[PDB]
Protein backbone atom coordinates (compact mmCIF):
# COMPACT_ATOMS: atom_id res chain seq x y z
CA UNK A 1 0.00 0.00 0.00
CA UNK A 2 1.14 3.46 -1.18
CA UNK A 3 0.56 6.86 0.82
CA UNK A 4 -1.65 4.64 3.72
CA UNK A 5 -0.61 4.03 7.35
CA UNK A 6 -0.06 1.22 9.67
CA UNK A 7 -3.47 -0.31 10.73
CA UNK A 8 -4.97 -0.43 14.11
CA UNK A 9 -4.89 -3.51 16.19
CA UNK A 10 -7.98 -5.62 14.94
CA UNK A 11 -8.91 -2.71 12.07
CA UNK A 12 -9.17 -5.77 9.74
CA UNK A 13 -10.05 -8.89 11.02
CA UNK A 14 -10.89 -10.73 7.37
CA UNK A 15 -7.51 -9.76 6.55
CA UNK A 16 -5.71 -12.87 5.01
CA UNK A 17 -2.31 -13.52 4.04
CA UNK A 18 -1.67 -16.02 1.38
CA UNK A 19 1.95 -17.58 2.37
CA UNK A 20 3.95 -19.58 -0.36
CA UNK A 21 5.42 -22.54 1.92
CA UNK A 22 8.58 -22.84 -0.11
CA UNK A 23 10.21 -20.58 -0.14
CA UNK A 24 8.37 -18.99 2.76
CA UNK A 25 6.91 -15.41 1.20
CA UNK A 26 3.94 -13.22 0.84
CA UNK A 27 2.31 -13.98 -2.23
CA UNK A 28 -0.72 -12.01 -1.81
CA UNK A 29 -3.71 -10.70 0.27
CA UNK A 30 -7.19 -12.39 0.85
CA UNK A 31 -10.42 -12.36 2.86
CA UNK A 32 -12.18 -14.54 5.42
CA UNK A 33 -15.63 -14.83 4.67
CA UNK A 34 -16.38 -17.69 7.13
CA UNK A 35 -14.89 -20.00 9.26
CA UNK A 36 -13.97 -21.70 6.23
CA UNK A 37 -13.78 -19.92 3.29
CA UNK A 38 -11.14 -17.50 2.11
CA UNK A 39 -11.72 -15.24 -0.95
CA UNK A 40 -8.69 -13.54 -3.10
CA UNK A 41 -8.05 -12.74 -6.80
CA UNK A 42 -7.48 -15.99 -9.44
CA UNK A 43 -4.38 -14.08 -10.20
CA UNK A 44 -2.88 -14.61 -7.10
CA UNK A 45 -3.01 -18.57 -7.77
CA UNK A 46 -2.75 -19.17 -11.70
CA UNK A 47 -1.83 -17.02 -14.01
CA UNK A 48 0.33 -18.74 -17.02
CA UNK A 49 2.32 -15.94 -18.21
CA UNK A 50 4.55 -15.88 -15.61
CA UNK A 51 4.52 -19.70 -15.18
CA UNK A 52 2.31 -19.41 -11.77
CA UNK A 53 -0.47 -22.11 -10.81
CA UNK A 54 -0.40 -23.09 -7.55
CA UNK A 55 -1.63 -26.46 -5.80
CA UNK A 56 -3.11 -26.51 -2.47
CA UNK A 57 -0.13 -28.42 -0.56
CA UNK A 58 1.81 -25.46 -1.96
CA UNK A 59 0.27 -22.41 0.02
CA UNK A 60 -0.79 -21.88 3.54
CA UNK A 61 -2.99 -18.95 4.77
CA UNK A 62 -1.97 -16.90 7.91
CA UNK A 63 -5.31 -15.24 9.33
CA UNK A 64 -5.32 -12.71 12.46
CA UNK A 65 -2.30 -10.85 11.58
CA UNK A 66 -0.48 -7.79 11.75
CA UNK A 67 2.98 -7.89 11.90
CA UNK A 68 4.29 -8.46 7.95
CA UNK A 69 6.82 -10.54 8.78
CA UNK A 70 6.79 -12.08 12.47
CA UNK A 71 5.02 -14.97 13.67
CA UNK A 72 2.65 -13.65 16.03
CA UNK A 73 2.25 -16.20 18.49
CA UNK A 74 -1.41 -17.18 20.14
CA UNK A 75 -2.49 -14.26 17.94
CA UNK A 76 -2.51 -15.78 14.58
CA UNK A 77 -3.72 -18.90 12.72
CA UNK A 78 -2.48 -20.87 10.46
CA UNK A 79 -4.72 -22.67 8.36
CA UNK A 80 -3.96 -25.30 5.37
CA UNK A 81 -5.80 -25.28 2.00
CA UNK A 82 -8.54 -28.33 1.62
CA UNK A 83 -9.45 -26.90 -2.27
CA UNK A 84 -9.20 -24.31 -4.46
CA UNK A 85 -12.07 -22.86 -6.86
CA UNK A 86 -10.94 -20.31 -9.56
CA UNK A 87 -14.25 -18.56 -11.82
CA UNK A 88 -14.39 -20.62 -14.33
CA UNK A 89 -14.43 -17.66 -16.87
CA UNK A 90 -11.34 -15.98 -15.01
CA UNK A 91 -9.52 -14.21 -18.63
CA UNK A 92 -5.73 -14.54 -17.33
CA UNK A 93 -5.11 -14.80 -21.46
CA UNK A 94 -6.15 -10.65 -21.62
CA UNK A 95 -7.10 -8.44 -18.85
CA UNK A 96 -7.92 -10.69 -15.59
CA UNK A 97 -11.86 -10.53 -16.13
CA UNK A 98 -13.11 -12.06 -13.53
CA UNK A 99 -10.45 -11.71 -11.16
CA UNK A 100 -11.73 -14.01 -8.61
CA UNK A 101 -11.02 -17.38 -6.47
CA UNK A 102 -11.72 -19.01 -3.24
CA UNK A 103 -10.20 -21.62 -0.77
CA UNK A 104 -11.77 -23.63 1.52
CA UNK A 105 -9.63 -24.38 4.40
CA UNK A 106 -9.09 -27.76 5.57
CA UNK A 107 -10.54 -27.25 9.35
CA UNK A 108 -12.45 -23.80 10.05
CA UNK A 109 -10.67 -21.42 11.94
CA UNK A 110 -11.63 -19.89 15.67
CA UNK A 111 -13.14 -16.28 15.76
CA UNK A 112 -11.32 -14.15 18.52
CA UNK A 113 -10.60 -10.05 18.73
CA UNK A 114 -8.26 -10.92 15.67
CA UNK A 115 -10.08 -12.73 13.68
CA UNK A 116 -13.59 -11.96 11.94
CA UNK A 117 -15.02 -12.72 8.86
CA UNK A 118 -16.43 -9.32 6.48
CA UNK A 119 -20.28 -9.42 4.90
CA UNK A 120 -20.37 -9.99 1.00
CA UNK A 121 -22.63 -7.47 -0.59
CA UNK A 122 -26.42 -7.71 -1.29
CA UNK A 123 -27.23 -6.36 -4.60
CA UNK A 124 -29.24 -3.17 -2.33
CA UNK A 125 -25.90 -2.45 -0.56
CA UNK A 126 -23.97 -2.50 -3.95
CA UNK A 127 -26.07 -0.28 -5.86
CA UNK A 128 -26.01 1.73 -3.17
CA UNK A 129 -22.62 2.20 -2.37
CA UNK A 130 -20.66 1.53 -5.63
CA UNK A 131 -20.53 4.86 -6.76
CA UNK A 132 -18.16 7.60 -8.08
CA UNK A 133 -17.12 9.83 -5.00
CA UNK A 134 -17.68 6.89 -2.57
CA UNK A 135 -14.66 5.78 -0.75
CA UNK A 136 -13.80 2.63 0.57
CA UNK A 137 -10.61 0.94 2.13
CA UNK A 138 -7.78 -1.25 1.12
CA UNK A 139 -5.60 -3.11 2.66
CA UNK A 140 -2.50 -4.76 2.66
CA UNK A 141 1.13 -6.18 3.49
CA UNK A 142 2.56 -5.20 -0.07
CA UNK A 143 5.22 -3.11 -0.94
CA UNK A 144 5.05 0.79 -0.03
CA UNK A 145 6.21 2.41 -3.42
CA UNK A 146 6.21 1.24 -6.72
CA UNK A 147 10.16 1.50 -6.94
CA UNK A 148 12.58 1.25 -3.98
CA UNK A 149 15.65 0.04 -2.64
CA UNK A 150 16.23 -3.35 -0.78
CA UNK A 151 10.18 -0.30 0.32
CA UNK A 152 7.98 -2.80 3.06
CA UNK A 153 6.15 -2.26 6.04
CA UNK A 154 6.51 -3.28 9.40
CA UNK A 155 2.63 -3.92 9.72
CA UNK A 156 -0.54 -4.26 7.76
CA UNK A 157 -1.02 -1.11 5.82
CA UNK A 158 -4.58 1.04 5.26
CA UNK A 159 -5.42 3.33 3.07
CA UNK A 160 -9.36 5.34 1.81
CA UNK A 161 -9.33 5.87 -2.13
CA UNK A 162 -12.55 7.25 -3.62
CA UNK A 163 -14.70 4.53 -6.08
CA UNK A 164 -13.49 6.30 -9.50
CA UNK A 165 -16.30 7.43 -12.69
CA UNK A 166 -16.32 4.42 -14.95
CA UNK A 167 -15.57 6.86 -18.06
CA UNK A 168 -12.41 8.06 -15.92
CA UNK A 169 -11.11 4.90 -15.28
CA UNK A 170 -11.54 3.56 -18.85
CA UNK A 171 -9.73 6.72 -19.96
CA UNK A 172 -7.12 6.05 -17.86
CA UNK A 173 -5.56 2.46 -19.58
CA UNK A 174 -5.66 0.66 -22.98
CA UNK A 175 -6.67 -2.26 -21.17
CA UNK A 176 -10.29 -3.52 -21.83
CA UNK A 177 -12.24 -2.13 -18.46
CA UNK A 178 -15.45 -4.81 -18.22
CA UNK A 179 -18.68 -4.37 -15.72
CA UNK A 180 -16.38 -7.28 -13.49
CA UNK A 181 -14.37 -4.39 -12.57
CA UNK A 182 -14.73 -1.00 -10.89
CA UNK A 183 -11.23 1.57 -10.42
CA UNK A 184 -10.41 3.64 -7.31
CA UNK A 185 -8.05 6.48 -6.73
CA UNK A 186 -7.43 9.80 -6.30
CA UNK A 187 -7.53 12.19 -9.85
CA UNK A 188 -3.93 14.10 -9.96
CA UNK A 189 -5.70 17.31 -9.03
CA UNK A 190 -7.16 15.86 -5.62
CA UNK A 191 -4.48 16.80 -3.48
CA UNK A 192 -4.77 13.16 -2.12
CA UNK A 193 -2.73 10.11 -2.92
CA UNK A 194 -2.45 6.47 -2.51
CA UNK A 195 -3.04 2.79 -4.16
CA UNK A 196 -2.41 -0.87 -3.67
CA UNK A 197 0.89 -2.14 -4.91
CA UNK A 198 2.51 -4.99 -5.24
CA UNK A 199 1.72 -8.23 -2.90
CA UNK A 200 -1.49 -6.28 -1.76
CA UNK A 201 -3.48 -8.16 -4.86
CA UNK A 202 -6.05 -10.44 -3.67
CA UNK A 203 -7.45 -8.63 -0.94
CA UNK A 204 -10.15 -6.50 -0.09
CA UNK A 205 -11.65 -3.46 -1.00
CA UNK A 206 -14.45 -2.67 1.70
CA UNK A 207 -17.06 -0.10 2.74
CA UNK A 208 -18.74 0.38 5.90
CA UNK A 209 -22.68 0.33 5.16
CA UNK A 210 -24.04 3.73 6.62
CA UNK A 211 -27.62 1.55 6.89
CA UNK A 212 -26.15 -1.26 9.27
CA UNK A 213 -22.93 -0.63 10.61
CA UNK A 214 -21.49 -3.21 8.65
CA UNK A 215 -18.48 -4.05 6.89
CA UNK A 216 -18.94 -5.30 3.54
CA UNK A 217 -16.11 -6.75 0.62
CA UNK A 218 -17.23 -4.71 -2.52
CA UNK A 219 -13.58 -4.91 -3.93
CA UNK A 220 -10.89 -7.74 -4.79
CA UNK A 221 -7.00 -5.79 -5.78
CA UNK A 222 -6.92 -7.44 -8.92
CA UNK A 223 -4.61 -4.90 -10.85
CA UNK A 224 -2.91 -1.64 -11.26
CA UNK A 225 -0.08 -0.02 -13.96
CA UNK A 226 2.41 0.63 -11.38
CA UNK A 227 1.72 2.24 -8.09
CA UNK A 228 0.46 5.34 -6.97
CA UNK A 229 0.89 7.11 -10.23
CA UNK A 230 -0.81 10.34 -11.34
CA UNK A 231 -3.93 9.56 -13.72
CA UNK A 232 -3.60 5.97 -13.13
CA UNK A 233 -6.23 3.93 -10.99
CA UNK A 234 -5.99 0.69 -9.28
CA UNK A 235 -8.56 -2.04 -10.42
CA UNK A 236 -10.83 -4.18 -8.36
CA UNK A 237 -12.92 -7.26 -8.95
CA UNK A 238 -16.11 -6.46 -8.67
CA UNK A 239 -17.60 -8.78 -6.17
CA UNK A 240 -21.32 -8.02 -6.18
CA UNK A 241 -21.02 -9.20 -9.86
CA UNK A 242 -19.35 -12.41 -9.34
CA UNK A 243 -21.17 -13.11 -6.01
CA UNK A 244 -24.05 -16.25 -7.87
CA UNK A 245 -20.71 -17.66 -8.27
CA UNK A 246 -19.02 -17.63 -4.56
CA UNK A 247 -22.75 -18.31 -3.24
CA UNK A 248 -22.59 -21.70 -6.37
CA UNK A 249 -19.22 -22.71 -4.72
CA UNK A 250 -20.40 -22.33 -1.50
CA UNK A 251 -23.19 -23.76 -1.87
CA UNK A 252 -22.00 -26.82 -3.34
CA UNK A 253 -18.87 -27.68 -2.15
CA UNK A 254 -19.09 -26.18 1.59
CA UNK B 1 15.04 -14.98 5.57
CA UNK B 2 12.89 -11.75 5.74
CA UNK B 3 10.08 -13.99 7.08
CA UNK B 4 10.12 -15.76 11.21
CA UNK B 5 10.17 -19.38 10.32
CA UNK B 6 6.67 -20.33 11.11
CA UNK B 7 6.10 -23.67 13.54
CA UNK B 8 6.86 -27.14 11.63
CA UNK B 9 3.19 -28.12 12.24
CA UNK B 10 1.89 -25.99 9.65
CA UNK B 11 4.70 -27.41 7.00
CA UNK B 12 3.59 -31.28 7.20
CA UNK C 1 -22.18 -14.93 8.49
CA UNK C 2 -25.41 -12.83 10.94
CA UNK C 3 -22.30 -11.47 12.76
CA UNK C 4 -20.60 -10.52 9.58
CA UNK C 5 -18.52 -7.21 9.46
CA UNK C 6 -19.03 -6.32 12.54
CA UNK C 7 -15.40 -6.29 14.08
CA UNK C 8 -14.82 -7.02 17.68
CA UNK C 9 -12.47 -4.25 18.73
CA UNK C 10 -14.64 -1.90 17.12
CA UNK C 11 -18.58 -2.28 16.41
CA UNK C 12 -18.66 -4.44 19.06
CA UNK C 13 -17.85 -2.55 21.95
CA UNK C 14 -18.72 1.23 19.92
CA UNK C 15 -15.17 2.11 19.26
CA UNK C 16 -15.07 4.00 15.65
CA UNK C 17 -11.29 3.27 14.06
CA UNK C 18 -9.29 6.74 13.17
CA UNK C 19 -10.42 7.09 9.63
CA UNK C 20 -14.05 5.41 9.18
CA UNK C 21 -15.37 8.51 9.69
CA UNK C 22 -13.72 9.45 5.56
CA UNK C 23 -15.45 6.75 4.41
CA UNK C 24 -18.67 7.93 5.95
CA UNK C 25 -18.34 11.34 5.12
CA UNK C 26 -17.64 10.05 1.06
CA UNK C 27 -21.53 8.69 1.09
CA UNK C 28 -23.42 11.69 -0.05
C1 LIG D 1 -3.28 -25.54 -13.57
O1 LIG D 1 -2.95 -26.68 -12.81
C2 LIG D 1 -4.03 -27.72 -12.83
C3 LIG D 1 -3.60 -28.87 -12.06
O2 LIG D 1 -2.26 -29.25 -12.19
C4 LIG D 1 -4.30 -28.10 -14.25
O3 LIG D 1 -5.26 -29.16 -14.30
C5 LIG D 1 -4.75 -26.95 -14.98
O4 LIG D 1 -5.06 -27.31 -16.33
C6 LIG D 1 -3.76 -25.87 -14.98
N1 LIG D 1 -4.39 -24.70 -15.59
C7 LIG D 1 -3.68 -23.93 -16.64
C8 LIG D 1 -4.35 -22.76 -17.25
O5 LIG D 1 -2.56 -24.25 -16.99
N1 LIG E 1 0.86 -2.75 -8.65
C1 LIG E 1 -0.15 -3.47 -8.17
O1 LIG E 1 -0.06 -4.66 -7.86
C2 LIG E 1 -1.41 -2.81 -8.00
C3 LIG E 1 -1.69 -1.46 -8.01
C4 LIG E 1 -3.05 -1.17 -7.83
C5 LIG E 1 -3.79 -2.29 -7.70
CL1 LIG E 1 -5.48 -2.39 -7.48
S1 LIG E 1 -2.86 -3.73 -7.76
NA1 LIG F 1 -8.80 3.52 -22.61
NA1 LIG G 1 -3.08 7.31 -9.31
Amino acid sequence: IVEGSDAEIGMSPWQVMLFRKSPQELLCGASLISDRWVLTAAHCLLYPPWDKNFTENDLLVRIGKHSRTRYERNIEKISMLEKIYIHPRYNWRENLDRDIALMKLKKPVAFSDYIHPVCLPDRETAASLLQAGYKGRVTGWGNLKETWTAGQPSVLQVVNLPIVERPVCKDSTRIRITDNMFCAGYKPDEGKRGDACEGDSGGPFVMKSPFNNRWYQMGIVSWGEGCDRDGKYGFYTHVFRLKKWIQKVIDQFG
Amino acid sequence: GDFEEIPEEYLQ
Amino acid sequence: EADCGLRPLFEKKSLEDKTERELLESYI
